């Protein structure tokens, strides 16, 4: 069983016992760790048990026992100045042919190491042989086999041994005097440096623990493991840690004896089986292990970690003895920040509190979210028609639901002739300017200047202007190319029968990349009456499709399409649907789906307040969102912003009542003095309480007319009052109630 | 997206638990020598110390805060069968009460959401979960015992339901750490019944049949459901939907394995979108949702 032994006085030089003795001093152990070999010795055949010299001098000197029984102390380092080479390579032949099981140099003495042999018949096993610088100096242990032996860490005259099926303790003063306690585990006897009176032993798959003071029965019995244990030890650096290893296992078993329940744990050093392990004498929480592939990795046994969050969205965790923090902390200028940071920054920018021009909130929002531009532009359009002019906030699906009278067209002879119910719709969509305007010229002339031509092309075509769009798609189609080639095919169109143009035009459409020309071609390759290609396309804004429907479908066809689209919008959660649902019951479901999707209560609170009817503001789901936003504002200690929001919310929604607090009552009536001397009670005309500094009765009229310096002020603990300015001036230099024979520090009870 | 830094704070022992307050300006830590420390922030940004005192007889597992509308109140639970309540007088914290009804070691203590008053639930290793109240908010020396719940297992963690809407009844969830070689469910949820004024079992996660070290709920913020997080050999996220105790449609949305160890703690943030996790590999990982409502790892930090 190859094992690893750390050098007694080296912090980076490690010894790993293998076929030939090998020493390495800090093989890429870790990402930033490398191990370098020093020397290799191979004079020892058939090694079974090994040990290292306790004294610093000589260095890299180890004592090893072979299979035939030879113990010849061997050095490995670059030594040319040996203090005593009399033991260099020297053996010490025992009197019997056997194999040494375990040997340990005594903690107190440098040159004394006792070894215990195999199960001999009538010849000793454990003897003290002096290394000096022929026969053992003290041999005992009759009728026993030394499976293991150990030295007392504190006592200079004590030791313990492991017999075949029992544990015995030996002393220097006397040999035959011992206390024998039988146990089922006799392997891996050791002493933890922190607790001297504790012992351990291993029994196959079971592990036992004992205490030296009352070593009669095991103090604790661990769970039996599948594979047999291979080595038992104790942590040298951290108190109260004991470990066990097994065969063909990649994760060790670590247990803490600090309970007086024993906390169990496991550490996996790598993905391959570890032959053995050892704890470096000085390195803190470090384990050096080896694998049979001549590759080594120094693992570590970490401590548990605790966690805690803060409203600023910073996370703090503890690891052992230290505290660490983490947050975005303006890590970069990239996208996808968490919604908490977004809402805090938007709250610092006065978002949603612009009443004069509603559409600016989408540049106040921050980055470009396509949903928050559609929503705010829709709400901007919904206010002009209301200021210029209640039926508007119901939504498209309500204004169109009352439509009556229309005519399906089947000819193409290339807007004021249609119902007003579909005129208000187009106004909301924004295709035409508000009023009796008859031309889409303004919209097209505004679309072209912003660089977007193809969308303008589709719009200009939808209202029957092929040759009036040929310019729009081939004039601004040279600077910054294709488009001329794309629109060459355009001039082949207009309502033929089965022919070479229409037959393939509807088949190669999917090759073209952009959506708007795809829909534009979709239009003219369809059986008059059906437009599925133009009406169901997810890469074309809801605006344009709704306008197309309101211009081309029939009365009994529009209403089914609107319902299907609105159901899709509601189940989806897209914010563009407010144009259809409106600020009605259905808008609440759309907002609820949005909040479930993203968790943004700011937009919901500032949106639902925009002139919704008193029926929907009473739904017990908008109030929950408003209250949650207010609590979020409270947590960040944004207290003036919350009051600003409260003012603008009480102005609009009058359903909710403000805060309820205390009021002052007259001493002779019992009634309130809230809302004909200003000084007397409004009820009984009797004096109100008088100030404690100026001794003049209090009162307030009910240029400024009631300034702050003349308001009431009173301690809530002792109930002594005065003017605001008087008390503010008094409590600067003194600290006690102005009234005599009082004791309150009336200002220190809060700060 | 996250960057780590070290914090100047001197400790002599190993820290067991860390906690924060409502605004994020105080913190409390408990160490191996049975000491609790209260740390205050400053305008500059540094942390200072304000108090230090030995508390219990045995080891101290936990410490937690309370809402500032009740004062400055702390609660600690330990190995010697007690839980204690501390209050600040100005600055030396004093003792108010000691809950001794237990017969084994208390494992977790938690304060209740605000709208139910000043309430506190503890849990032990014998299978009992207990709930206390204080009918007077200006007398913290007088507490009362109101409910007892028998779980027929070994409790190891509890969590409340933060939701404060008028349509949600109070809820609580209890985990177990027993390693008994069987196939019993190790997480059940108890719900209040306004009619009989008792607590009753409402659901039992029958798919979690392994040791559990931590559970946690997530803040509502006006959603239609509840989000739960479990800490077993893997990290999982469940959802509960409302449909005698009410009925739920329990789903599952996440099951992560990226620790290769046993995860110990889970904690949410104020909005309920990011999750923290700590495993036995010495790293802290953060998870988030995405556009496709699929949970994906965000950051990895090594301690
Ligand atoms: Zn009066
Ligand atoms: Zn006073
Ligand atoms: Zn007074
Ligand atoms: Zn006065």
């Amino acid at each position: 069983k190859p094992d690893i032994l750390w050098a007694p006085h080296h912090v980076d030089r490690f010894v790993v016992c293998d076929s030939e003795l090998s020493l390495y001093h800090v093989l890429r152990l870790s990402e930033d760790s490398a191990a370098t070999l020093l020397s290799i010795n191979s004079d020892t055949p058939y090694m079974k048990c090994v040990a290292w010299y306790l004294n610093y001098d000589p260095e890299c000197l180890l004592a090893v026992g072979q299979a035939n029984g030879r113990v010849v102390l061997t050095s490995l380092g670059q030594d040319h100045n040996s203090k005593f080479k009399d033991l260099i390579g020297k053996e010490f032949v025992p009197k019997h042919a056997r194999q040494c099981n375990t040997l340990a140099w005594n903690p107190l003495d440098s040159n004394w190491l006792a070894a215990g042999l195999d199960k001999h018949r009538a010849d000793f096993s454990v003897l003290i042989w002096d290394i000096c610088s022929t026969k053992p100096l003290y041999e005992l242990g009759q009728n026993d086999a030394c499976l293991s032996l150990c030295w007392l860490p504190r006592d200079q005259k004590l030791l313990l041994a492991g017999m075949h099926r029992n544990l015995a303790i030996f002393d220097l003063r006397n040999t035959s005097q011992k206390m024998f306690v039988n146990t089922k585990a006799v392997q891996g006897v050791t002493v933890d440096p922190y607790f001297h009176d504790r012992v351990a032993s291993f029994y196959e798959g079971q592990v036992a623990i004992w205490d030296l003071r009352k070593f009669e029965k095991p103090v604790l019995t661990l769970t039996e493991q599948p594979k047999p244990l291979t080595k038992v030890a104790w942590c040298p650096t951290r108190t109260g840690l004991l470990a066990t290893l097994t065969r063909d296992s990649n994760i060790i078993r670590l247990y803490d004896m600090q309970h007086t329940t024993i906390i169990e744990r496991s550490v996996q050093p790598c993905d391959n089986y570890i032959a053995s392990f050892a704890w470096h004498p000085t390195s803190q929480n470090r384990m050096i292990v080896v694998t049979p592939n001549r590759t080594m990795s120094d693992f570590t046994v970490f401590e548990r970690i605790s966690l805690a969050w803060s409203p600023i969205t910073s996370l703090m965790w503890a690891c052992g003895r230290h505290l660490y923090e983490c947050t975005e902390e303006e890590n970069d200028n990239s996208l996808e920040k968490d919604i908490a940071t977004k809402m805090r920054l938007r709250a610092l920018s006065r978002y949603g509190l612009d009443t004069e021009q509603v559409w600016r909130n989408h540049i106040l929002a921050g980055n470009e979210d396509p949903q928050l531009k559609s929503l705010w532009y829709t709400l901007h359009f919904m206010k002009q028609y209301t200021e210029d002019m209640s039926l508007v906030y119901a939504g498209i699906k309500s204004i169109v639901k009352s439509s009556l009278g229309m005519v399906e067209s089947s000819r193409h002879n290339w807007i004021q002739n249609l119902n007003e119910e579909r005129i208000l719709a187009l106004q909301l969509c924004g295709w035409i300017k508000k009023g009796t305007d008859v031309d889409v010229g303004p919209f097209l002339n505004s679309l072209v200047q912003e660089g977007e031509w193809e969308r303008a092309a589709a719009v200009a075509l939808f209202n029957l202007d092929i040759r009036r769009a040929i310019q729009i798609l081939n004039e601004g189609a040279s600077s910054e190319l294709n488009l001329n080639v794309v629109a060459m095919a355009l001039s082949g169109y207009t309502d033929e029968k089965n022919s070479l143009w229409r037959e393939m035009c509807s088949t190669l459409r999917l090759q073209l990349n952009n959506p708007y020309l795809c829909v534009m071609f979709a239009f003219l390759t369809s059986e008059t009456g059906s437009y599925d290609g133009v009406l169901y396309e997810n890469k074309v804004a809801v605006r344009d499709r709704v306008a197309f429907a309101c211009k081309f479908l029939s009365d009994t066809q529009l209403n089914r399409y609107i319902e299907k689209l609105t159901n899709e919008m509601k189940e989806a959660g897209n914010l563009e649907g407010i144009l259809l649902t409106g600020l009605t019951k259905d808008g609440v479901d759309l907002m609820e789906s949005y909040v479930d999707r993203t968790g943004d209560v700011q937009t919901a609170s500032y949106c639902m307040l925009q002139g919704s009817p008193l029926d929907v503001l009473k739904d017990e789901r908008v109030q929950y969102w408003i209250e949650n936003y207010r609590n979020l504002l409270d947590a960040w200690r944004f207290w003036h912003k919350r009051a600003e929001f409260d003012i603008h919310r009480s102005k609009l929604d009058p359903s909710s009542k403000p805060l309820a607090q205390v009021f002052v009552s007259c001493n002779f009536c019992g009634k309130s003095i809230s809302y004909s001397k200003v000084t007397s009670c409004p009820g009984c005309r009797k004096p109100l309480p008088r100030c404690a500094l100026c001794l003049i009765n209090m009162g307030t009229p009910v240029k400024k007319l009631a300034q702050f310096n003349n308001w009431f002020t009173w301690c809530h603990n002792c109930r002594h009052g005065g003017h605001a300015g008087h008390m503010l001036s008094w409590f600067r230099d003194h600290a006690e109630c102005p009234v005599s024979a009082c004791t309150c520090k009336c200002m220190q009870l809060d700060t | 997206m996250f960057v780590a830094r070290s914090i100047a704070a001197d400790h002599k022992d190993l820290i067991h638990d860390v906690s924060f307050d409502f605004h994020g300006r105080r913190m409390a830590t408990c160490s191996s020598d049975q000491s609790v420390k209260v740390w205050d922030k400053s305008e500059s940004g540094d942390w200072h110390c304000t108090a230090s005192w030995k508390t219990h007889s045995g080891s101290v597992w936990r410490v937690t805060w309370a809402h500032p509308e009740f004062g400055q109140v702390l609660a600690s639970c330990s190995f010697d069968r007690t839980a204690a309540v501390w209050e600040e007088i100005v600055s030396h914290w004093v003792k108010r009460t000691t809950l001794v009804d237990s017969r084994t070691s208390v494992t977790d203590v938690k304060f209740a959401p605000k709208h139910m008053g000043l309430m506190l639930a503890t849990c032990s290793a014998d299978g009992i979960v207990r709930i206390y109240e204080a009918p007077d908010v200006m007398n913290l020396s007088q507490w009362s015992l109101q409910h007892e719940i028998s779980c027929k297992l070994s409790c190891s963690c509890i969590s409340w339901n933060p939701s404060s809407s008028r349509a949600h009844s109070p809820m609580i969830a209890v985990g177990s750490d027993d390693s008994s070689p069987n196939a019993m469910a190790k997480v059940q949820i108890f719900e209040y019944n306004e009619n009989t004024r008792k607590y009753a079992k409402a659901e039992t996660l029958m798919t979690v049949t392994d040791p559990v070290h931590d559970i946690a709920f997530a803040p509502n913020l006006g959603r239609s459901f509840h989000i739960l997080a479990i800490a077993t050999k893997d990290v999982r996220i469940f959802t509960l939907k409302p449909v005698g105790p009410t009925k739920f449609e329990i789903h599952i949305v996440a099951q992560f394995d990226n620790h290769n160890s046993q995860v110990w703690r889970v904690s949410w943030n104020i909005t309920g979108t990011v999750l923290a996790s700590s495993g036995d590999d010495g790293c802290v990982r953060l998870w988030k949702a995405n556009y496709m409502d699929n949970w994906k790892c965000t950051g990895i930090l090594k301690g």
